[PDB]
Protein backbone atom coordinates (compact mmCIF):
# COMPACT_ATOMS: atom_id res chain seq x y z
CA UNK A 1 0.00 0.00 0.00
CA UNK A 2 1.37 3.36 -1.00
CA UNK A 3 2.99 5.38 1.86
CA UNK A 4 1.15 8.53 0.84
CA UNK A 5 -2.16 6.71 1.46
CA UNK A 6 -1.22 5.36 4.94
CA UNK A 7 -3.81 6.93 7.32
CA UNK A 8 -1.57 5.91 10.26
CA UNK A 9 1.66 7.37 8.86
CA UNK A 10 3.58 10.39 10.09
CA UNK A 11 3.63 13.25 7.59
CA UNK A 12 5.15 16.58 6.71
CA UNK A 13 3.86 19.24 4.35
CA UNK A 14 6.47 20.55 1.86
CA UNK A 15 6.33 23.59 -0.48
CA UNK A 16 8.58 24.45 -3.46
CA UNK A 17 9.60 27.78 -4.94
CA UNK A 18 6.51 27.69 -7.19
CA UNK A 19 4.33 27.55 -4.04
CA UNK A 20 3.10 24.05 -4.95
CA UNK A 21 2.53 21.69 -2.01
CA UNK A 22 3.35 18.05 -1.34
CA UNK A 23 2.34 15.58 1.34
CA UNK A 24 5.51 13.84 2.48
CA UNK A 25 6.21 10.82 4.75
CA UNK A 26 8.55 11.75 7.58
CA UNK A 27 10.70 8.66 6.99
CA UNK A 28 11.93 9.97 3.58
CA UNK A 29 14.65 12.61 3.06
CA UNK A 30 13.15 15.94 1.91
CA UNK A 31 14.03 16.46 -1.78
CA UNK A 32 16.11 19.42 -2.89
CA UNK A 33 14.07 22.49 -3.70
CA UNK A 34 11.38 21.74 -1.13
CA UNK A 35 10.93 23.18 2.36
CA UNK A 36 9.02 21.75 5.32
CA UNK A 37 6.17 24.05 6.39
CA UNK A 38 4.11 21.76 8.68
CA UNK A 39 4.47 18.55 10.65
CA UNK A 40 5.40 15.98 11.68
CA UNK A 41 1.71 15.22 12.16
CA UNK A 42 -1.13 12.88 11.14
CA UNK A 43 -2.17 12.43 7.53
CA UNK A 44 -5.48 14.15 8.23
CA UNK A 45 -3.87 17.18 9.87
CA UNK A 46 -1.33 17.51 7.03
CA UNK A 47 -4.11 17.37 4.41
CA UNK A 48 -6.14 19.92 6.41
CA UNK A 49 -3.14 22.26 6.38
CA UNK A 50 -2.81 21.83 2.62
CA UNK A 51 -6.52 22.35 1.96
CA UNK A 52 -6.55 25.59 3.93
CA UNK A 53 -3.21 27.00 2.68
CA UNK A 54 -2.94 26.02 -1.00
CA UNK A 55 -5.79 28.06 -2.44
CA UNK A 56 -4.32 28.68 -5.93
CA UNK A 57 -2.94 25.68 -7.82
CA UNK A 58 -1.21 27.83 -10.47
CA UNK A 59 2.60 27.87 -10.22
CA UNK A 60 3.62 31.17 -8.58
CA UNK A 61 5.37 32.30 -11.79
CA UNK A 62 2.15 31.97 -13.79
CA UNK A 63 0.09 33.84 -11.21
CA UNK A 64 2.65 36.66 -11.09
CA UNK A 65 2.64 36.82 -14.94
CA UNK A 66 -1.16 37.09 -14.92
CA UNK A 67 -1.13 39.78 -12.21
CA UNK A 68 1.38 41.80 -14.28
CA UNK A 69 -1.00 41.97 -17.30
CA UNK A 70 -2.47 44.99 -15.40
CA UNK B 1 17.53 10.42 -21.00
CA UNK B 2 14.51 11.70 -22.92
CA UNK B 3 15.33 15.45 -23.02
CA UNK B 4 14.23 16.95 -26.35
CA UNK B 5 13.67 20.54 -27.60
CA UNK B 6 10.14 21.62 -28.39
CA UNK B 7 9.44 23.72 -31.47
CA UNK B 8 6.32 25.19 -29.80
CA UNK B 9 5.10 25.21 -26.20
CA UNK B 10 1.37 25.84 -26.69
CA UNK B 11 -1.36 24.01 -28.52
CA UNK B 12 -2.63 27.29 -29.96
CA UNK B 13 0.77 27.94 -31.60
CA UNK B 14 0.75 24.45 -33.16
CA UNK B 15 -2.82 24.73 -34.47
CA UNK B 16 -2.25 28.24 -35.81
CA UNK B 17 0.94 27.26 -37.66
CA UNK B 18 -0.93 24.43 -39.38
CA UNK B 19 -3.90 26.66 -40.24
CA UNK B 20 -1.58 28.95 -42.20
CA UNK B 21 0.43 26.21 -43.91
CA UNK B 22 -2.52 23.95 -44.81
CA UNK B 23 -5.31 26.52 -45.27
CA UNK B 24 -6.80 25.14 -48.50
CA UNK B 25 -6.54 21.45 -47.53
CA UNK B 26 -9.52 19.58 -46.12
CA UNK B 27 -9.34 19.54 -42.29
CA UNK B 28 -12.61 17.78 -41.46
CA UNK B 29 -14.82 15.15 -43.03
CA UNK B 30 -17.91 15.25 -40.82
CA UNK B 31 -21.70 15.43 -40.96
CA UNK B 32 -21.73 14.56 -44.63
CA UNK B 33 -19.63 17.59 -45.63
CA UNK B 34 -15.95 18.62 -45.94
CA UNK B 35 -14.42 21.72 -44.38
CA UNK B 36 -10.98 23.16 -45.18
CA UNK B 37 -8.47 24.36 -42.57
CA UNK B 38 -9.35 27.91 -43.61
CA UNK B 39 -13.07 27.40 -43.03
CA UNK B 40 -12.65 25.57 -39.70
CA UNK B 41 -10.37 28.27 -38.36
CA UNK B 42 -12.60 31.09 -39.57
CA UNK B 43 -15.50 29.57 -37.66
CA UNK B 44 -13.38 28.93 -34.59
CA UNK B 45 -12.25 32.55 -34.68
CA UNK B 46 -15.83 33.80 -34.76
CA UNK B 47 -16.68 31.64 -31.77
CA UNK B 48 -13.59 32.90 -29.92
CA UNK B 49 -14.73 36.48 -30.60
CA UNK B 50 -18.18 35.69 -29.22
CA UNK B 51 -16.70 34.04 -26.14
CA UNK B 52 -14.49 37.06 -25.56
CA UNK B 53 -17.44 39.45 -25.80
CA UNK B 54 -19.25 37.27 -23.22
CA UNK B 55 -16.34 37.73 -20.78
CA UNK B 56 -14.20 34.65 -21.51
CA UNK B 57 -10.57 35.58 -20.83
CA UNK B 58 -7.23 33.79 -20.75
CA UNK B 59 -7.14 31.47 -17.83
CA UNK B 60 -10.88 30.75 -17.78
CA UNK B 61 -12.45 27.28 -18.20
CA UNK B 62 -15.25 26.86 -20.76
CA UNK B 63 -17.41 23.71 -20.72
CA UNK B 64 -18.35 22.19 -24.09
CA UNK B 65 -21.46 19.98 -24.46
CA UNK B 66 -21.82 19.08 -28.15
CA UNK B 67 -22.32 15.77 -29.93
CA UNK B 68 -19.49 14.57 -32.09
CA UNK B 69 -19.76 16.81 -35.16
CA UNK B 70 -17.95 19.63 -37.00
CA UNK B 71 -19.42 22.05 -34.45
CA UNK B 72 -17.68 20.15 -31.62
CA UNK B 73 -14.28 20.53 -33.34
CA UNK B 74 -14.88 24.23 -34.00
CA UNK B 75 -15.95 24.72 -30.37
CA UNK B 76 -12.80 23.19 -28.91
CA UNK B 77 -10.63 25.27 -31.23
CA UNK B 78 -12.63 28.42 -30.44
CA UNK B 79 -12.22 27.93 -26.68
CA UNK B 80 -8.47 27.50 -27.05
CA UNK B 81 -8.30 30.50 -29.43
CA UNK B 82 -9.93 32.67 -26.74
CA UNK B 83 -7.14 31.70 -24.31
CA UNK B 84 -9.37 29.39 -22.28
CA UNK B 85 -9.19 25.73 -21.30
CA UNK B 86 -12.00 23.40 -22.40
CA UNK B 87 -13.95 21.05 -20.12
CA UNK B 88 -15.59 18.37 -22.25
CA UNK B 89 -19.05 17.25 -21.18
CA UNK B 90 -20.23 13.96 -22.68
CA UNK B 91 -23.88 14.61 -23.56
CA UNK B 92 -24.66 10.97 -22.66
CA UNK B 93 -23.92 11.45 -18.93
CA UNK B 94 -26.78 12.35 -16.58
CA UNK B 95 -27.44 16.07 -15.93
CA UNK B 96 -26.49 16.06 -12.24
CA UNK B 97 -23.02 14.73 -13.07
CA UNK B 98 -22.39 17.38 -15.75
CA UNK B 99 -23.61 20.14 -13.40
CA UNK B 100 -21.26 19.01 -10.64
CA UNK B 101 -18.28 19.02 -13.07
CA UNK B 102 -19.07 22.56 -14.23
CA UNK B 103 -19.25 23.72 -10.60
CA UNK B 104 -16.01 22.08 -9.46
CA UNK B 105 -14.05 23.40 -12.46
CA UNK B 106 -15.59 26.88 -12.08
CA UNK B 107 -16.57 26.88 -15.75
CA UNK B 108 -18.53 30.14 -16.19
CA UNK B 109 -19.62 29.43 -19.79
CA UNK B 110 -21.09 26.30 -21.42
CA UNK B 111 -21.02 25.95 -25.23
CA UNK B 112 -23.81 23.70 -26.48
CA UNK B 113 -26.51 23.33 -29.15
CA UNK B 114 -30.31 23.12 -29.10
CA UNK B 115 -30.50 19.34 -29.35
CA UNK B 116 -28.16 18.93 -26.34
CA UNK B 117 -29.58 21.84 -24.24
CA UNK B 118 -31.97 19.92 -21.87
CA UNK B 119 -26.22 26.14 -16.25
CA UNK B 120 -24.85 29.76 -16.05
CA UNK B 121 -23.38 31.27 -19.21
CA UNK B 122 -24.91 29.02 -21.88
CA UNK B 123 -23.91 29.76 -25.50
CA UNK B 124 -26.20 27.87 -27.92
CA UNK B 125 -24.33 27.82 -31.20
CA UNK B 126 -27.27 27.06 -33.46
CA UNK B 127 -29.75 29.47 -31.84
CA UNK B 128 -30.82 31.94 -34.55
CA UNK B 129 -29.61 35.02 -32.71
CA UNK B 130 -26.28 33.38 -31.89
CA UNK B 131 -25.74 32.25 -35.51
CA UNK B 132 -26.40 35.77 -36.60
CA UNK B 133 -23.94 37.20 -34.10
CA UNK B 134 -21.20 34.77 -35.17
CA UNK B 135 -21.68 35.79 -38.82
CA UNK B 136 -21.37 39.45 -37.66
CA UNK B 137 -18.07 39.07 -35.72
CA UNK B 138 -14.55 39.33 -37.16
CA UNK B 139 -12.57 36.13 -36.36
CA UNK B 140 -10.60 36.90 -33.14
CA UNK B 141 -6.75 36.94 -33.40
CA UNK B 142 -5.42 34.17 -31.14
CA UNK B 143 -4.91 35.46 -27.60
CA UNK B 144 -1.42 35.35 -26.15
CA UNK B 145 -1.23 32.05 -24.21
CA UNK B 146 1.29 31.29 -21.42
CA UNK B 147 2.48 27.65 -21.69
CA UNK B 148 1.54 26.92 -18.07
CA UNK B 149 -2.09 27.96 -18.65
CA UNK B 150 -4.46 25.04 -18.96
CA UNK B 151 -5.48 23.63 -22.31
CA UNK B 152 -8.16 21.27 -20.95
CA UNK B 153 -9.70 19.96 -17.74
CA UNK B 154 -10.89 16.34 -18.01
CA UNK B 155 -12.65 14.53 -15.19
CA UNK B 156 -11.85 11.02 -14.15
CA UNK B 157 -13.51 8.68 -11.64
CA UNK B 158 -12.89 9.61 -7.99
CA UNK B 159 -12.95 7.13 -5.07
CA UNK B 160 -16.93 12.65 -6.49
CA UNK B 161 -14.92 12.75 -9.80
CA UNK B 162 -11.56 14.63 -9.95
CA UNK B 163 -10.90 17.24 -12.67
CA UNK B 164 -7.41 16.95 -14.10
CA UNK B 165 -6.06 20.29 -15.38
CA UNK B 166 -3.40 19.78 -18.13
CA UNK B 167 -1.29 22.73 -19.30
CA UNK B 168 -0.52 23.81 -22.83
CA UNK B 169 3.15 22.93 -22.29
CA UNK B 170 2.31 19.31 -21.31
CA UNK B 171 -0.02 18.58 -24.24
CA UNK B 172 2.31 20.40 -26.70
CA UNK B 173 5.07 17.99 -25.67
CA UNK B 174 2.80 14.96 -26.03
CA UNK B 175 1.53 15.90 -29.50
CA UNK B 176 4.89 16.91 -30.95
CA UNK B 177 6.37 13.65 -29.71
CA UNK B 178 3.54 11.77 -31.40
CA UNK B 179 4.12 13.54 -34.70
CA UNK B 180 7.89 12.93 -34.61
CA UNK B 181 7.28 9.23 -33.89
CA UNK B 182 4.47 8.38 -36.36
CA UNK B 183 4.87 11.25 -38.93
CA UNK B 184 1.43 12.12 -40.22
CA UNK B 185 1.44 13.64 -43.69
CA UNK B 186 -1.31 15.76 -45.19
CA UNK B 187 -2.56 12.64 -46.98
CA UNK B 188 -3.26 10.85 -43.68
CA UNK B 189 -6.80 10.46 -42.29
CA UNK B 190 -7.13 9.94 -38.48
CA UNK B 191 -10.57 8.80 -37.20
CA UNK B 192 -12.35 10.80 -34.45
CA UNK B 193 -14.17 8.00 -32.68
CA UNK B 194 -13.29 8.32 -28.96
CA UNK B 195 -15.76 10.01 -26.57
CA UNK B 196 -14.71 13.60 -25.82
CA UNK B 197 -14.59 12.90 -22.07
CA UNK B 198 -11.72 10.39 -22.48
CA UNK B 199 -8.33 12.08 -22.91
CA UNK B 200 -7.35 9.90 -25.87
CA UNK B 201 -9.78 12.11 -27.82
CA UNK B 202 -7.38 15.04 -27.26
CA UNK B 203 -4.90 13.62 -29.70
CA UNK B 204 -7.58 12.43 -32.12
CA UNK B 205 -8.77 16.02 -32.50
CA UNK B 206 -5.49 17.85 -32.40
CA UNK B 207 -2.76 15.64 -33.81
CA UNK B 208 -4.18 15.68 -37.38
CA UNK B 209 -4.94 19.40 -37.08
CA UNK B 210 -1.30 20.31 -36.22
CA UNK B 211 0.01 18.42 -39.28
CA UNK B 212 -2.32 19.16 -42.22
CA UNK B 213 -3.94 15.74 -42.16
CA UNK B 214 -7.73 15.22 -42.29
CA UNK B 215 -9.94 14.32 -39.30
CA UNK B 216 -12.72 11.81 -40.21
CA UNK B 217 -15.47 12.27 -37.60
CA UNK B 218 -17.57 9.21 -36.75
CA UNK B 219 -21.26 9.73 -36.07
CA UNK B 220 -22.37 10.03 -32.44
CA UNK B 221 -22.52 6.51 -31.01
CA UNK B 222 -20.64 5.03 -33.94
CA UNK B 223 -17.76 3.86 -31.78
CA UNK B 224 -20.25 1.24 -30.43
CA UNK B 225 -20.81 -0.31 -33.89
CA UNK B 226 -17.73 -2.04 -35.36
CA UNK B 227 -19.38 -2.71 -38.74
CA UNK B 228 -20.08 1.01 -38.99
CA UNK B 229 -16.44 1.79 -38.08
CA UNK B 230 -15.14 -0.64 -40.72
CA UNK B 231 -17.45 0.95 -43.29
CA UNK B 232 -16.37 4.49 -42.34
CA UNK B 233 -12.71 3.51 -42.46
CA UNK B 234 -13.09 1.96 -45.93
CA UNK B 235 -15.16 4.88 -47.29
CA UNK B 236 -12.66 7.57 -46.28
CA UNK B 237 -9.47 5.46 -46.44
CA UNK B 238 -8.73 6.07 -42.78
CA UNK B 239 -5.01 5.51 -42.10
CA UNK B 240 -4.68 6.01 -38.32
CA UNK B 241 -6.97 5.26 -35.39
CA UNK B 242 -7.16 4.30 -31.72
CA UNK B 243 -8.73 1.36 -29.93
CA UNK B 244 -9.01 0.37 -26.24
CA UNK B 245 -8.08 -3.37 -25.90
CA UNK B 246 -11.65 -4.57 -25.18
CA UNK B 247 -13.07 -2.69 -28.16
CA UNK B 248 -10.22 -3.82 -30.40
CA UNK B 249 -11.40 -7.35 -29.62
CA UNK B 250 -14.95 -6.34 -30.63
CA UNK B 251 -13.62 -4.78 -33.86
CA UNK B 252 -11.63 -7.87 -34.82
CA UNK B 253 -14.70 -10.09 -34.19
CA UNK B 254 -16.48 -8.13 -36.91
CA UNK B 255 -16.38 -9.91 -40.31
CA UNK B 256 -15.73 -6.70 -42.29
CA UNK B 257 -12.83 -5.43 -40.14
CA UNK B 258 -10.50 -6.79 -42.85
CA UNK B 259 -11.91 -4.13 -45.22
CA UNK B 260 -9.98 -1.38 -43.33
CA UNK B 261 -6.97 -1.91 -45.60
CA UNK B 262 -5.94 1.77 -45.61
CA UNK B 263 -4.96 1.60 -41.92
CA UNK B 264 -1.20 2.00 -41.51
CA UNK B 265 -0.94 2.66 -37.77
CA UNK B 266 -3.25 1.79 -34.90
CA UNK B 267 -2.68 3.02 -31.36
CA UNK B 268 -3.94 0.83 -28.52
CA UNK B 269 -4.14 2.16 -24.97
CA UNK B 270 -6.19 2.21 -21.82
CA UNK B 271 -6.07 -1.43 -20.62
CA UNK B 272 -3.59 -4.26 -20.72
CA UNK B 273 -3.01 -5.51 -24.29
CA UNK B 274 -2.84 -9.33 -24.48
CA UNK B 275 -0.51 -11.08 -26.87
CA UNK B 276 -3.24 -13.20 -28.46
CA UNK B 277 -5.12 -10.02 -29.37
CA UNK B 278 -1.98 -8.55 -30.97
CA UNK B 279 -1.47 -11.75 -32.96
CA UNK B 280 -5.11 -11.60 -34.10
CA UNK B 281 -4.61 -7.99 -35.24
CA UNK B 282 -1.61 -8.93 -37.35
CA UNK B 283 -3.50 -11.83 -39.02
CA UNK B 284 -6.46 -9.58 -39.86
CA UNK B 285 -4.65 -6.38 -40.98
CA UNK B 286 -1.01 -7.22 -41.81
CA UNK B 287 -0.18 -3.77 -43.21
CA UNK B 288 -1.33 -1.88 -40.08
CA UNK B 289 1.39 -1.36 -37.49
CA UNK B 290 0.22 -1.60 -33.88
CA UNK B 291 1.72 0.25 -30.88
CA UNK B 292 0.82 -0.10 -27.18
CA UNK B 293 0.70 3.28 -25.39
CA UNK B 294 0.21 3.83 -21.68
CA UNK B 295 -0.47 6.68 -19.30
CA UNK B 296 -2.84 8.28 -16.82
CA UNK B 297 -4.95 11.38 -17.46
CA UNK B 298 -2.66 13.09 -14.89
CA UNK B 299 0.30 13.01 -17.30
CA UNK B 300 -1.11 14.27 -20.66
CA UNK B 301 -2.68 11.18 -22.28
CA UNK B 302 0.35 8.80 -22.64
CA UNK B 303 3.87 8.70 -21.22
CA UNK B 304 5.19 5.45 -22.77
CA UNK B 305 4.95 3.59 -26.05
CA UNK B 306 6.01 0.17 -27.38
CA UNK B 307 5.98 -1.11 -31.00
CA UNK B 308 4.02 -4.40 -31.04
CA UNK B 309 3.09 -5.30 -34.64
CA UNK B 310 4.87 -4.32 -37.82
CA UNK B 311 8.20 -4.81 -39.64
CA UNK B 312 11.05 -4.84 -37.20
CA UNK B 313 9.06 -5.78 -34.10
CA UNK B 314 9.96 -8.62 -31.69
CA UNK B 315 7.76 -11.73 -31.39
CA UNK B 316 4.88 -10.86 -29.14
CA UNK B 317 4.50 -12.53 -25.76
CA UNK B 318 2.76 -11.78 -22.51
CA UNK B 319 3.03 -9.35 -20.88
CA UNK B 320 3.15 -7.02 -23.91
CA UNK B 321 5.36 -4.14 -22.66
CA UNK B 322 4.04 -0.63 -22.21
CA UNK B 323 7.49 0.35 -23.43
CA UNK B 324 9.77 3.36 -23.02
CA UNK B 325 9.15 6.98 -22.02
CA UNK B 326 8.16 9.69 -24.46
CA UNK B 327 10.04 13.01 -24.69
CA UNK B 328 10.88 15.00 -21.56
CA UNK B 329 9.44 12.27 -19.30
CA UNK B 330 11.01 10.10 -16.61
CA UNK B 331 9.89 6.77 -15.16
CA UNK B 332 10.77 5.50 -11.69
CA UNK B 333 9.88 2.07 -10.24
CA UNK B 334 9.74 2.65 -6.48
CA UNK B 335 9.29 0.54 -3.40
CA UNK B 336 7.12 1.51 -0.44
CA UNK B 337 10.11 3.37 1.05
CA UNK B 338 10.36 5.48 -2.16
CA UNK B 339 13.64 3.79 -3.16
CA UNK B 340 14.36 2.83 -6.78
CA UNK B 341 14.15 -0.90 -7.42
CA UNK B 342 16.78 -2.90 -9.25
CA UNK B 343 15.99 -3.92 -12.81
CA UNK B 344 13.33 -6.65 -12.96
CA UNK B 345 11.94 -6.11 -9.47
CA UNK B 346 8.29 -5.16 -9.11
CA UNK B 347 7.27 -1.82 -7.67
CA UNK B 348 4.99 1.17 -8.29
CA UNK B 349 5.44 3.42 -11.33
CA UNK B 350 6.07 7.10 -10.58
CA UNK B 351 6.18 9.64 -13.44
CA UNK B 352 8.30 12.81 -13.83
CA UNK B 353 8.66 15.54 -16.44
CA UNK B 354 6.92 18.13 -18.51
CA UNK B 355 3.66 16.23 -19.00
CA UNK B 356 2.47 16.18 -15.39
CA UNK B 357 -0.85 17.94 -14.94
CA UNK B 358 -1.17 21.03 -12.79
CA UNK B 359 -3.34 19.03 -10.39
CA UNK B 360 -6.96 18.32 -9.54
CA UNK B 361 -9.06 21.48 -9.91
CA UNK B 362 -10.35 22.71 -6.58
CA UNK B 363 -8.68 19.82 -4.71
CA UNK B 364 -5.30 20.89 -3.25
CA UNK B 365 -5.18 18.15 -0.57
CA UNK B 366 -5.76 15.42 -3.21
CA UNK B 367 -3.24 17.06 -5.59
CA UNK B 368 -0.49 17.22 -2.93
CA UNK B 369 -1.10 13.59 -2.01
CA UNK B 370 -0.59 12.29 -5.56
CA UNK B 371 1.74 14.87 -7.24
CA UNK B 372 4.53 14.58 -4.69
CA UNK B 373 8.05 16.00 -4.31
CA UNK B 374 10.62 14.39 -6.61
CA UNK B 375 13.78 12.93 -5.04
CA UNK B 376 15.41 12.39 -8.43
CA UNK B 377 14.60 15.31 -10.72
CA UNK B 378 15.62 18.95 -10.61
CA UNK B 379 15.02 20.85 -7.37
CA UNK B 380 11.39 21.62 -6.74
CA UNK B 381 10.08 19.10 -9.27
CA UNK B 382 7.20 16.64 -8.71
CA UNK B 383 6.32 13.01 -9.45
CA UNK B 384 2.86 11.57 -10.14
CA UNK B 385 2.24 8.22 -8.34
CA UNK B 386 0.28 6.06 -10.75
CA UNK B 387 -1.00 3.24 -8.55
CA UNK B 388 0.27 0.83 -11.25
CA UNK B 389 2.56 -2.11 -10.43
CA UNK B 390 5.27 -2.50 -13.05
CA UNK B 391 8.73 -3.86 -13.66
CA UNK B 392 11.51 -2.85 -16.02
CA UNK B 393 12.85 -5.63 -18.25
CA UNK B 394 16.50 -6.41 -18.90
CA UNK B 395 16.35 -4.34 -22.11
CA UNK B 396 14.75 -1.38 -20.37
CA UNK B 397 11.16 -1.74 -21.58
CA UNK B 398 8.52 -1.52 -18.83
CA UNK B 399 5.82 -4.15 -18.24
CA UNK B 400 2.46 -3.36 -16.65
CA UNK B 401 1.60 -5.98 -13.99
CA UNK B 402 -1.49 -4.76 -12.20
CA UNK B 403 -2.79 -2.27 -9.62
CA UNK B 404 -1.78 -1.41 -6.06
CA UNK B 405 -5.56 -0.81 -5.41
CA UNK B 406 -9.09 -1.73 -6.59
CA UNK B 407 -9.35 0.59 -9.61
CA UNK B 408 -10.87 -1.06 -12.68
CA UNK B 409 -11.55 -0.40 -16.36
CA UNK B 410 -14.87 -1.01 -18.07
CA UNK B 411 -14.59 -0.35 -21.82
CA UNK B 412 -11.40 1.61 -21.30
CA UNK B 413 -13.16 3.98 -18.85
CA UNK B 414 -11.44 4.39 -15.47
CA UNK B 415 -13.84 3.35 -12.68
CA UNK B 416 -13.20 3.66 -8.91
CA UNK B 417 -15.32 1.06 -6.98
N1 LIG C 1 -1.29 0.32 -22.26
C1 LIG C 1 -1.80 0.07 -21.03
N2 LIG C 1 -1.62 -1.14 -20.39
C2 LIG C 1 -2.15 -1.36 -19.17
N3 LIG C 1 -2.84 -0.45 -18.45
C3 LIG C 1 -3.03 0.78 -19.02
C4 LIG C 1 -2.52 1.12 -20.33
N4 LIG C 1 -2.90 2.41 -20.62
C5 LIG C 1 -3.59 2.83 -19.52
N5 LIG C 1 -3.67 1.82 -18.58
C6 LIG C 1 -4.37 1.89 -17.27
O1 LIG C 1 -5.22 3.04 -17.31
C7 LIG C 1 -4.86 3.95 -16.26
C8 LIG C 1 -5.08 5.36 -16.78
O2 LIG C 1 -6.45 5.50 -17.05
P1 LIG C 1 -7.01 6.92 -17.59
O3 LIG C 1 -6.48 7.99 -16.66
O4 LIG C 1 -8.50 6.73 -17.76
O5 LIG C 1 -6.12 7.16 -18.94
C9 LIG C 1 -5.96 6.30 -20.09
O6 LIG C 1 -6.27 5.12 -20.05
C10 LIG C 1 -5.37 6.92 -21.37
N6 LIG C 1 -4.81 8.17 -20.93
C11 LIG C 1 -4.29 5.99 -21.98
O7 LIG C 1 -4.03 6.47 -23.33
C12 LIG C 1 -3.42 3.59 -15.94
O8 LIG C 1 -3.03 4.06 -14.66
C13 LIG C 1 -3.41 2.07 -16.10
O9 LIG C 1 -3.98 1.44 -14.95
Amino acid sequence: TNPFDDDEGVFLVLVNDEDQYSLWPEFAEVPQGWRTVFGPTSRAAALDYINTHWTDLRPRSLREAMEAHS
Amino acid sequence: ATRHPLAEHTLTALVDAAAHTHADRVALIADGIRLTYREVHDRAGRLAALLAERGVAPGDVVAVALPRSADLVIALLGVLRAGAAYLPLDVDHPPARLAAMVERARAGTVVTCQGALPLPGTVVVDDAATRDRLAGLEPLPTRDVHPDQLAYTIFTSGSEPKGVGVAHRAIANRLQWMQHTYRLTPEDRVAQKTPVGFDVSVWEFFWPLITGATLVVARPGGHRDPAYLAALFAEHKVTVCHFVPSLLRVFLNEPTARRATALRQVIVSGEALDADLARAWARTLPQARLDNLYGPTEAAVDVTSHPVCGAGTEPVRDPVPIGRPVWNTELYVLDSSLRPLPTGAVGELYLGGVQLARGYVGRPGMTASRFVANPFGPPGSRLYRTGDLVRRRADGAVEYLGRVDDQVKINGVRVEP
